[PDB]
């Protein structure tokens, strides 16, 4: 308008993830025969969504 | 992580060596080797008196958990 500026939605986010834381375991045983062996396978990543 | 398909040793202590398997299997050669001598009447069927612990063994301890 001519007296005040409405504010407008905003919004960002970041999911980061780091190590894995891987463991161882295986141881051884065987048985067949051869073988074983222690280485622890077992890691089993993770996923960063 | 483990698995779902097992877990219960319910299958190991039904079908094995310490079961009731080797029961039901040791009787079943009499029942019909020692009545066979009334049409036959030879001797042929005396080859199975050995290989019974034989089989149950070369079976049961291939994987074996
Ligand atoms: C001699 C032991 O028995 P088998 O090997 O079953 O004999 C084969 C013929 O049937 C003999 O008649």
């Amino acid at each position: 308008t001519k007296q005040w500026h409405y504010p407008s939605p905003y919004s960002r986010g970041a999911l980061s993830v780091t190590s894995i834381d891987q463991g161882a375991y295986k141881r051884s045983g065987s048985s067949w025969g051869r073988p074983y062996e222690e280485k622890a396978g077992f890691g089993f990543s993770l996923d960063a969504r | 992580q483990d698995l779902m398909a097992s877990g219960n040793t319910t299958v190991k202590a039904t079908f094995g060596k310490d079961s009731s398997v080797v029961k039901w299997v040791v009787l079943a050669e009499v029942l019909v080797g020692a009545v066979m001598y009334m049409m036959t009447k030879n001797v042929k069927f005396l080859a199975g008196f050995a290989i019974i612990s034989v089989f149950i063994a070369v079976g049961m301890a291939v994987v074996g958990l």
